[PDB]
């Protein structure tokens, strides 16, 4: 019943500060250490530091001295991770972990982890995507089928939801992860493999929804002349 | 700082087979006093938080099935899955809590082994709607292939392209155990109209020779 | 270098709480 509950995603501009919280429950808050670990998208885990919540004394990774500040509020059983001078390099998932305190020692494994807090650092403004067709062709056949899709380009922030024929089209669909372009905007593609013989009688529509900018786009993808 | 090396980074396994993962530390983890190794093993599934499996190199955390076993001492450590299950597919990383700063390994990613499958290649010229905006995006699609290793090369008038394309790969399909790749070549409208032939060449183990899909700009 | 303020106060505080 041990639980480490972390705060929600943070969209912050570079150079600002952010404060991630980690609320404990199911045990005595001051009888376990609180660890903070950074994980950049698709990379290895990076230990930031640790704090004794009872004594209040922290211990920092030398790399994070000056960027990370660790505090703990005994009255609310909440540990805090403060990050200053935020840049693109600080964009990562930040886990809070719990480590036992047997015999007054801190050299222990991390037995309970929080869900992690996504921190995204960007100077881009909110913008809706552009939806362009990837038109199929009865002459462009590979592996026995045709292929069509939708290019979702130049939006911020994440996420975007892409369905086909209002959800009725589920088989043969591949919605790729978004790549971050040098402009600070995201872009991705959703493709479908369809029978090449049905392009004149079957309709294909990609439904692109971007909740942050209230963008709703329905684009019909059809063969070119 | 202690350096945790994990080899290999990725491993293709078959359900029911015995899996072994390696972890090497730059410094010894064996404390002389209690003769205990300050080494832990964690499981992290895509999108989830890490989960503790083994600590003290070989002690199994509560609830962890008995098919997980840790071994080794000092600098060489090993995680063994006697009979791997489908729900065991995840990244497994080791961690030393022997000396500050605590350091983790890069992890070993478990994937499902599968017979070789050649990709299906489709090339998409930029739509006329985007061309009015001032940019052109050419998309190359590699559909349902295995293994994940694949080389995509953009050729514009037979000229090799570099630094102007972004790649994206799907996670392994839970049904046919294949991957899909999408490469996007981005050019300005002025640069796009400078050339005629646009092609992406696909190198993959399932192909005897590189497969090339191409189109001529303006033609159908 | 087992002389560490974090390590020493950790044990002392644990004794104070125990």
């Amino acid at each position: 019943q041990v639980q480490l509950q972390q705060s929600g995603t943070d969209l912050v501009r570079p150079g600002t500060s952010v404060k991630v919280s980690c609320k404990a429950s199911g045990y005595a808050f001051t009888t376990y250490f609180i660890e903070w670990v950074k994980q950049r998208p698709g990379q290895g885990l990076e230990w930031i530091g640790v704090i004794n919540p009872g004594s209040g004394i922290p211990n920092y990774n030398e790399m994070f001295k000056g960027k990370a500040t660790l505090t703990a509020d005994k009255s609310s059983s909440t540990a805090y991770l403060h990050l200053s001078s935020l840049t693109s390099d600080d964009s990562a998932v930040y886990f809070c972990a719990r480590a036992p305190y047997y015999y007054g020692s801190s050299y222990y494994y991390f037995d309970v982890w929080g869900a992690g807090t996504t921190v995204t650092v960007s100077s881009a403004s909110t913008k809706g995507p552009s939806v362009f067709p990837l038109a199929p062709s009865s002459k462009s056949t590979s592996g026995g089928t045709a292929a069509l899709g939708c290019l979702v380009k130049d939006y911020f922030p994440e996420p975007v939801t892409v369905s086909w024929n209002s959800g009725a089209l589920t088989s043969g669909v591949h919605t790729f992860p978004a790549v971050l372009q040098s402009s600070g905007l995201y872009s991705l593609s959703s493709v479908v493999t369809v029978p090449s013989s049905s392009l004149g009688t079957q309709t294909y529509i990609c439904n692109v929804n971007h909740k942050p900018s209230n963008t709703k786009v329905d684009k019909k993808v059809e063969p070119k002349s | 700082d202690i350096v945790m090396s994990q080899s290999p980074s990725s491993l293709a396994v078959s359900v029911g087979e015995k899996v072994t993962m390696s972890c090497k530390s730059s410094q010894s983890l064996l404390y002389s006093s209690n003769q205990k190794n300050y080494l832990a093993w964690y499981q992290q599934k895509p999108g989830q938080s890490p989960k503790l499996l083994i600590y003290w190199a070989s002690t199994r955390d509560s609830g962890v099935p008995d098919r997980f076993t840790g071994s080794g001492s000092g600098t060489d450590f090993t995680l063994t899955i006697s009979s791997v299950k489908a729900e065991d597919l995840a990244v497994y990383c080791c961690q030393q809590y022997y000396n500050y700063p605590f350091t983790f390994g890069a992890g070993t990613k478990l994937e499902i082994k599968r017979t070789v499958a050649a990709p299906s290649v489709f090339i998409f010229p930029p739509s006329d709607e985007q061309l009015k905006s001032g940019t052109a995006s050419v998309v190359c699609l590699l559909n349902n292939f295995y293994p994940r290793e694949a080389k995509v090369q953009w050729k514009v008038d037979n000229a090799l392209q570099s630094g102007n394309s972004q790649e994206s790969v799907t996670e392994q399909d839970s049904k046919d155990s294949t991957y899909s790749l999408s490469s996007t070549l981005t050019l300005s409208k002025a640069d796009y109209e400078k050339h005629k032939v646009y092609a992406c060449e696909v190198t993959h183990q399932g192909l005897s020779s590189p497969v090339t899909k191409s189109f001529n700009r303006g033609e159908c | 270098s087992l002389w560490n303020w974090f390590n020493i106060t950790n044990w002392l505080w644990y004794i104070k709480k125990k």
